RNA sequence: CGCGGGGUGGAGCAGCCCGGUAGCUCGUCGGGCUCAUAACCCGAAGGUCGUCGGUUCAAAUCCGGCCCCCGCAACCA
RNA sequence: GGGGAACCUGGGGAACUGAAACAUCUCAGUACCCAGAGGAGAGGAAAGAGAAAUCGACUCCCUGAGUAGCGGCGAGCGAAA
RNA sequence: GGUUCGUGGAGCCAUGGGGGAAUCUGGGCGGACCACCGCCUAAGGCUAAGUACUCCGGGUGACCGAUAGCGCACCAGUAC
RNA sequence: CUAGCCCUGGCCAGGGUGAAGCUGGGGUGAGACCCAGUGGAGGCCCGAACCGGUGGGGGAUGCAAACCCCUCGGAUGAGC
RNA sequence: CGAAUGCCGGCAUGAGUAACGAUAAAGAGGGUGAGAAUCCCUCUCGCCGUAAGCCCAAGGGUUCCUACGCAAUGGUCGUCAGCGUAGGGUUAGGCGGGACCUAAGGUGAAGCCGAAAGGCGUAGCCGAAGGGCAGCCGGUUAAUAUUCCGGCCCUUCCCGCAGGUGCGAUGGGGGGACGCUCUAGGCUAGGGGGACCGGAGCCAUGGACGAGCCCGGCCAGAAGCGCAGGGUGGGAGGUAGGCAAAUCCGCCUCCCAACAAGCUCUGCGUGGUGGGGAAGCCCGUACGGGUGACAACCCCCCGAAGCCAGGGAGCCAAGAAAAGCCUCUAAGCACAACCUGCGGGAACCCGUACCGCAAACCGACACAGGUGGGCGGGUGCAAGAGCACUCAGGCGCGCGGGAGAACCCUCGCCAAGGAACUCUGCAAGUUGGCCCCGUAACUUCGGGAGAAGGGGUGCUCCCUGGGGUGAUGAGCCCCGGGGAGCCGCAGUGAACAGGCUCUGGCGACUGUUUACCAAAAACACAGCUCUCUGCGAACUCGUAAGAGGAGGUAUAGGGAGCGACGCUUGCCCGGUGCCGGAAGGUCAAGGGGAGGGGUGCAAGCCCCGAACCGAAGCCCCGGUGAACGGCGGCCGUAACUAUAACGGUCCUAAGGUAGCGAAAUUCCUUGUCGGGUAAGUUCCGACCUGCACGAAAAGCGUAACGACCGGAGCGCUGUCUCGGC
RNA sequence: UGGCACCUCGAUGUCGGCUCGUCGCAUCCUGGGGCUGAAGAAGGUCCCAAGGGUUGGGCUGUUCGCCCAUUAAAGCGGCA
């Protein structure tokens, strides 16, 4: 029964990543409130090497 | 002419493909003057704008000479003739003397080894490329220029055709494979002949299958949709239009003129 | 039994909506033409305008009931 | 060059609702988006107001006034001296 | 488009398009318009103070008192 | 996730039928054509993996927010 | 505050009830321990084996190893653990990525476009399981190893010495470079054998010390050699092309060479040399350690879908880029510089534990689901990755014990009958592999065919014909034929393996579909017609720029409908649509001002406003039906009745032709006749008063296909009589 | 078959079949019995009386119904 979640780290790192975010105008603002809001995670958590 | 197939499996009786007789010795092409990495794709930068486009074959495209005014004089002895998957009609790949070869949409009754050259001396016979102008009234010639200095663009699709009925200070009247009569410029070179491969046109795909091959992904009829999707849709038990005939966006699909009426193109044509 | 149209000499239609007279084609009857019939020519006759009541000075024609004929409707159940 | 809770100017700019239906009208130049400004910002020394031959840059508060007016003259909106 | 002004007798201040002056006996305004009579000088720019806000610091409370009070008095914008 | 398309890779046991072409023979003025043999075609056939999901039964606070069992569809293709 | 199926919390009821997560299975003796069916050991037993076993990628992230433990987590127990505490553990120039390359796509100097955010976009840059690139076999740890160690073998950088040479670029060229299906010639992994070689041992219960039983008979390896095969003509003249230049490629001409030889480059053997190396027996918690050995390490036969590989043949749907790498010359420099030897140094960053079809990934769970790649042995069954058993290896699924009721599930069998069951033979049966007979209508000649329906199939001895490896013989494998004979109820002896005919409707056909109630007669489909489009095409996305169309150009693109194929596709443009009409009527801003008005003492300043000139659209004239659409009513007539070819009359834009027809269309209607059945509302054939068929929303047919829907029959059956065990 | 809409729209699952029945009598059969246009045998009709029986098939989803073959008979109706 093949889910939703199938993990895939450059999947992850480069839609939601930090650097994504700063590309796009909305991306920016989401940040922007993810501080103001006091989040200990701006973005999401995903590693590599 | 074309080969036919004994029925042993449908879709089989029926289908029919060109045979490659004037294929001369081929199957690979020149890799210098030509082919090209061809970006394949089905729409513009984001959505789809071409329908029912996708999938088939992969191609390598083949950059052929449209504006052979490029070496007028140096002449060319014709070294094969080639399949480009890119267009209804052959191709010849000829050897100039110059040492630069370079690839011709052929004409037909062109032969292998035959010779041919291009400019305003040039003879009239298959394959040489002249200004209109300089082209015996009456005589069909292929590979049209619109505009002087800007490329081929008319016949050129196998079996295609275009003949000269006669000249008027610059111009020169034409007669497209349209039957549409126009005025074309002088200037406008023009390569004697009639392309080829007038069979093409006698080629039955026999199965669904083969026009996925081309690259043609299957085509929805409008009174099989919805009303949201589509003019022609809705109550179902089949139906019959219920208005004029329309396209997906709304237009009159039978009748309905398009070309634009105000245009600079006019005044240069006479009738389709 | 809802809604709409209609029923005029032997046949098929018009007249009615804007009430006072009932017209047309065929057929029917007499005369002619032809050896004779048909065709054709001349002339003629022929109708409670479904039916019962009502409106008016007067009704096919305007109003109402009854009857018969045709068209559409009879759905969510 | 980017950031800053609100406040500020400008460039854009809704709809539900109200009208006991809805379409002009209202909700509103409101929400939200964008750019810029700074501890403020905006405005500011008159081609002003208005009837007094009068006042005298701008800004902010109270009155004037829910007046004058505006308005499917409906719902409702609403100054300045 | 703004003003109370939703074409209305619609002015005034802005303009996108078109036409297109003048230099003070020049030129705008006083709610169509005209004549009187007044007012003001447009098409460059700057300017404190009084005003708004409160992330931050401090003071008070006929304010709350761990289901209340900020979502968190507790390593919470965490765990999940 | 799911739909489509673009780039680059991978996968499809074993069987069966046997097209065109060739070669020889036959035939004819020359042919078409007729035989064998070779040959290997095909959204061809039987059938695993693989992709499906036809009928029936179970499951129905499940093993499971779609599953299990038997039984079926496609399987070099518009294939996965 | 009693109520808002109210909000938060707590605790009840059902209930000691249903459950405890695949019916692959367990039993005993020792151990340990406060306490064990549940933990360690050993012996039996059962299950997986194209796996339920190995190796890799992703993802997961310490779950790895070890020492202590057991409150909680483990659907029971727990002395165990993937759980708690603590400590170890993951070692590279050559493996994978980065210091190399380019794909789609991102980004993006120029430059374009946008109210702002921002949208495009040339070169370049980023971007990979694709390209390129130097390593194998062993030993070692509790836990890491192509990394540590051993043996053998390579790769670039910098410097140095010796020897060659015009050396040299981000630029020119070559190459890299490429499909699908079918294949050859050799090899290899891998496997089967052996009268031969090496081995601890065993003769058990009647028999055998036998060319017996049983275990094992290899792996790595530079140079040079061989044995396969891949690559590539050498010269000389010219030269106007490869956007500088070339001595290079590309062209012409002439010499030699020519299904080769030569030079090269792989693979495979062999190779100096190095390493491994059962069974069984002995210790032994664990689960390793000796011994076997100075182990032997040889011969045949089968043999890849893997290697040689850019090999070959055939076909059309005609099959990446860039660098490395060669070569050619530019500025430069020619004491440089490259090239070749040989020495000596230099050689970074990140990953490396462990699970990995799963109790450690995606499913809230130690969830009977889902997850890409490679290896995946042996015998038999015609083949095979199938089926049965079994190696190595790994498991008995983290609740058990007894009983032997109903009832449920899953399974087995059955008297006589056989579908009488039922909406329907739904379900279950029947049949099933292979070899040989033998097969009908109809047909688009292919098909229908595995049509149907038959017989054979085991084992023993004899005779004999062909293949491959040796050599033309031996053995070893692989294909046959004939002749006698044995035994059972039965010989594809178990496991995997169509039930079959006849005749209708729909769709031609293989395909697609409502992920999670519909797989269909629906969608698609080749094909046919219509219509737009002449190229800065038409159409589509976009405010624009730009882009798809297309690096296409009418034998092509877009839109629509029908929908293989055959035979066909009637009549009507009155209304609507679309096409064509340089005339008319109407027609908005605008032009034009007849003439009127408000003001001033006026020059003036301000307003109105009729002619008449003024588009497209509309009206108006025509066309057009595989454009939207439409395709009559009422009376009357013939040698008996009946009907009605014929007629009369209204009505229209015209008044349904062919062909079908109680139909996927028929209301009345189980229409009326025939056919099938003992009996037939359905079914097949007819007839036509077609409520309300009918010609590309196609008409009527149609061989072949349908897990489509309907009606017969044969076979066989627990579907049923009617249940039973 | 309807009319009314009274409890139920925070849910009272509707035809038919199968299974299991049970009740009523306005008795289909078998028991009594009066009449009779009752010789007999058969019937007709009406009165007592369910105690117990009340078949199997073909066509239809059918209930009903039409048939085939029998029978002593092949009852009708209530129980959402
Ligand atoms: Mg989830
Ligand atoms: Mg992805
Ligand atoms: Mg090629
Ligand atoms: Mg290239
Ligand atoms: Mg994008
Ligand atoms: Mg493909
Ligand atoms: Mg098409
Ligand atoms: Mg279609
Ligand atoms: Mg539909
Ligand atoms: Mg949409
Ligand atoms: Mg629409
Ligand atoms: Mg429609
Ligand atoms: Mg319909
Ligand atoms: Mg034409
Ligand atoms: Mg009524
Ligand atoms: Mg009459
Ligand atoms: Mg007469
Ligand atoms: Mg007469
Ligand atoms: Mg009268
Ligand atoms: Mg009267
Ligand atoms: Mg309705
Ligand atoms: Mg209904
Ligand atoms: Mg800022
Ligand atoms: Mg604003
Ligand atoms: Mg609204
Ligand atoms: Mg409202
Ligand atoms: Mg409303
Ligand atoms: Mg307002
Ligand atoms: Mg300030
Ligand atoms: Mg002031
Ligand atoms: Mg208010
Ligand atoms: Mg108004
Ligand atoms: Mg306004
Ligand atoms: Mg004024
Ligand atoms: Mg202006
Ligand atoms: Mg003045
Ligand atoms: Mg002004
Ligand atoms: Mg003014
Ligand atoms: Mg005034
Ligand atoms: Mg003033
Ligand atoms: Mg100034
Ligand atoms: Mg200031
Ligand atoms: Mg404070
Ligand atoms: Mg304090
Ligand atoms: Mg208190
Ligand atoms: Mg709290
Ligand atoms: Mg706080
Ligand atoms: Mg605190
Ligand atoms: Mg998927
Ligand atoms: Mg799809
Ligand atoms: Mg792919
Ligand atoms: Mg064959
Ligand atoms: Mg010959
Ligand atoms: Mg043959
Ligand atoms: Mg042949
Ligand atoms: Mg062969
Ligand atoms: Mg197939
Ligand atoms: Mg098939
Ligand atoms: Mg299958
Ligand atoms: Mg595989
Ligand atoms: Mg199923
Ligand atoms: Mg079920
Ligand atoms: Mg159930
Ligand atoms: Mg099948
Ligand atoms: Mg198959
Ligand atoms: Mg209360
Ligand atoms: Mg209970
Ligand atoms: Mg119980
Ligand atoms: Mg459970
Ligand atoms: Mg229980
Ligand atoms: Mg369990
Ligand atoms: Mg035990
Ligand atoms: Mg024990
Ligand atoms: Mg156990
Ligand atoms: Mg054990
Ligand atoms: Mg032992
Ligand atoms: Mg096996
Ligand atoms: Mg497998
Ligand atoms: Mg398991
Ligand atoms: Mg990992
Ligand atoms: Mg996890
Ligand atoms: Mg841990
Ligand atoms: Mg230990
Ligand atoms: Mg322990
Ligand atoms: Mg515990
Ligand atoms: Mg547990
Ligand atoms: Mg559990
Ligand atoms: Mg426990
Ligand atoms: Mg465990
Ligand atoms: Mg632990
Ligand atoms: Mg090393
Ligand atoms: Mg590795
Ligand atoms: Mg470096
Ligand atoms: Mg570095
Ligand atoms: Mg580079
Ligand atoms: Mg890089
Ligand atoms: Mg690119
Ligand atoms: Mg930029
Ligand atoms: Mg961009
Ligand atoms: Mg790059
Ligand atoms: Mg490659
Ligand atoms: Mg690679
Ligand atoms: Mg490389
Ligand atoms: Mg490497
Ligand atoms: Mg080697
Ligand atoms: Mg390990
Ligand atoms: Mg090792
Ligand atoms: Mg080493
Ligand atoms: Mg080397
Ligand atoms: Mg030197
Ligand atoms: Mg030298
Ligand atoms: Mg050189
Ligand atoms: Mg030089
Ligand atoms: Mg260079
Ligand atoms: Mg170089
Ligand atoms: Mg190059
Ligand atoms: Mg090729
Ligand atoms: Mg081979
Ligand atoms: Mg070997
Ligand atoms: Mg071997
Ligand atoms: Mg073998
Ligand atoms: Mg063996
Ligand atoms: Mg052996
Ligand atoms: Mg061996
Ligand atoms: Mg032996
Ligand atoms: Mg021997
Ligand atoms: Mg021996
Ligand atoms: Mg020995
Ligand atoms: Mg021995
Ligand atoms: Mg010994
Ligand atoms: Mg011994
Ligand atoms: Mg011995
Ligand atoms: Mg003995
Ligand atoms: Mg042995
Ligand atoms: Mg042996
Ligand atoms: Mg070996
Ligand atoms: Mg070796
Ligand atoms: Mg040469
Ligand atoms: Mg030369
Ligand atoms: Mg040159
Ligand atoms: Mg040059
Ligand atoms: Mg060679
Ligand atoms: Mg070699
Ligand atoms: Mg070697
Ligand atoms: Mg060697
Ligand atoms: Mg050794
Ligand atoms: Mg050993
Ligand atoms: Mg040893
Ligand atoms: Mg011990
Ligand atoms: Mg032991
Ligand atoms: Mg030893
Ligand atoms: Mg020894
Ligand atoms: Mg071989
Ligand atoms: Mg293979
Ligand atoms: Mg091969
Ligand atoms: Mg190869
Ligand atoms: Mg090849
Ligand atoms: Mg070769
Ligand atoms: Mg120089
Ligand atoms: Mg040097
Ligand atoms: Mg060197
Ligand atoms: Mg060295
Ligand atoms: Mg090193
Ligand atoms: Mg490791
Ligand atoms: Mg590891
Ligand atoms: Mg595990
Ligand atoms: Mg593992
Ligand atoms: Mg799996
Ligand atoms: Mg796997
Ligand atoms: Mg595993
Ligand atoms: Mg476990
Ligand atoms: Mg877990
Ligand atoms: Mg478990
Ligand atoms: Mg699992
Ligand atoms: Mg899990
Ligand atoms: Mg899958
Ligand atoms: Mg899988
Ligand atoms: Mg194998
Ligand atoms: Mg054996
Ligand atoms: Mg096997
Ligand atoms: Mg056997
Ligand atoms: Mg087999
Ligand atoms: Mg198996
Ligand atoms: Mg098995
Ligand atoms: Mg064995
Ligand atoms: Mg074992
Ligand atoms: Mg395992
Ligand atoms: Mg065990
Ligand atoms: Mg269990
Ligand atoms: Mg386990
Ligand atoms: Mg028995
Ligand atoms: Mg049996
Ligand atoms: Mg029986
Ligand atoms: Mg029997
Ligand atoms: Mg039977
Ligand atoms: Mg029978
Ligand atoms: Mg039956
Ligand atoms: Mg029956
Ligand atoms: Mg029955
Ligand atoms: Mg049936
Ligand atoms: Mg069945
Ligand atoms: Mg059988
Ligand atoms: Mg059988
Ligand atoms: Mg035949
Ligand atoms: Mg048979
Ligand atoms: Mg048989
Ligand atoms: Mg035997
Ligand atoms: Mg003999
Ligand atoms: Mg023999
Ligand atoms: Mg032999
Ligand atoms: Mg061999
Ligand atoms: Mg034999
Ligand atoms: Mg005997
Ligand atoms: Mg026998
Ligand atoms: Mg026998
Ligand atoms: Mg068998
Ligand atoms: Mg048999
Ligand atoms: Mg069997
Ligand atoms: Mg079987
Ligand atoms: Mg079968
Ligand atoms: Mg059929
Ligand atoms: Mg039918
Ligand atoms: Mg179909
Ligand atoms: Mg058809
Ligand atoms: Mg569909
Ligand atoms: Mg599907
Ligand atoms: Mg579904
Ligand atoms: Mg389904
Ligand atoms: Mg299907
Ligand atoms: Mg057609
Ligand atoms: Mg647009
Ligand atoms: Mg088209
Ligand atoms: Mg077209
Ligand atoms: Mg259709
Ligand atoms: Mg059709
Ligand atoms: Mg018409
Ligand atoms: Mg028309
Ligand atoms: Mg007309
Ligand atoms: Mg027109
Ligand atoms: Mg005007
Ligand atoms: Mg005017
Ligand atoms: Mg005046
Ligand atoms: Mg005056
Ligand atoms: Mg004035
Ligand atoms: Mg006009
Ligand atoms: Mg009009
Ligand atoms: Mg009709
Ligand atoms: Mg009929
Ligand atoms: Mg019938
Ligand atoms: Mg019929
Ligand atoms: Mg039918
Ligand atoms: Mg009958
Ligand atoms: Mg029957
Ligand atoms: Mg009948
Ligand atoms: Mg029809
Ligand atoms: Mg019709
Ligand atoms: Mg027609
Ligand atoms: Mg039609
Ligand atoms: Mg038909
Ligand atoms: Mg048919
Ligand atoms: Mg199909
Ligand atoms: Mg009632
Ligand atoms: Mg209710
Ligand atoms: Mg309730
Ligand atoms: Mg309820
Ligand atoms: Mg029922
Ligand atoms: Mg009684
Ligand atoms: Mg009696
Ligand atoms: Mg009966
Ligand atoms: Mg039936
Ligand atoms: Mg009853």
């Amino acid at each position: 029964m093949k889910r939703t979640w199938q993990p895939n780290r450059r999947k992850r790192a480069k839609t939601h990543g930090f650097r994504a975010r700063m590309r796009t105008p909305g991306g920016r603002k989401v940040l922007k409130r993810r501080r103001q809001k006091g989040r200990w995670r701006l973005t999401p958590a995903v590693r590599k090497r | 002419a074309v080969k036919k197939f004994k029925p042993y499996t449908p879709s089989r009786r029926f289908m029919t493909v060109a045979d490659f007789s004037e294929i001369t010795k081929t199957e690979p092409e020149k890799s210098l003057v030509k082919p090209l990495k061809k970006t394949g794709g089905r729409n513009n930068q984001g959505r789809i704008t071409v329908r029912f486009r996708g999938g088939g074959h992969k191609r390598l495209y083949r950059i052929i000479d449209f504006k052979r005014w490029d070496k007028v004089g140096i002449p060319a002895k014709v070294a094969a003739i080639e399949y480009d998957p890119n267009r209804s009609a052959r191709i010849a790949l000829l050897h100039y003397v110059d040492g630069e070869k370079r690839y011709i949409i052929a004409p037909d009754g062109l032969q292998v080894g035959q010779q041919v050259v291009a400019g305003p001396d040039a003879p009239i016979q298959v394959g040489n490329a002249l200004p209109l102008r300089f082209i015996p009234v009456g005589t069909v010639v292929h590979a049209v220029e619109l505009e002087p200095k800007k490329g081929a663009k008319l016949a050129r699709a196998a079996g295609t055709s275009a003949q000269i009925q006669g000249r008027e200070g610059d111009y020169v009247i034409l007669r497209l494979p349209s039957g549409e009569l126009r005025k074309v410029h002088g200037e406008c070179y023009a390569t004697v002949g009639a392309v080829g491969n007038a069979d093409h046109k006698n080629i039955v795909l026999g199965k669904a299958g083969r026009s996925r091959w081309l690259g043609r992904r299957p085509h929805v009829r409008g009174a099989a949709m919805n009303p949201v999707d589509h003019p022609h849709g809705g109550g179902e038990g089949r139906a019959p239009r219920g208005r004029p005939p329309a396209s997906p966006w709304g237009w009159q699909t039978k009748g309905l003129k398009t070309r634009k009426r105000r245009k600079p193109s006019s005044r240069f044509i006479i009738a389709r």
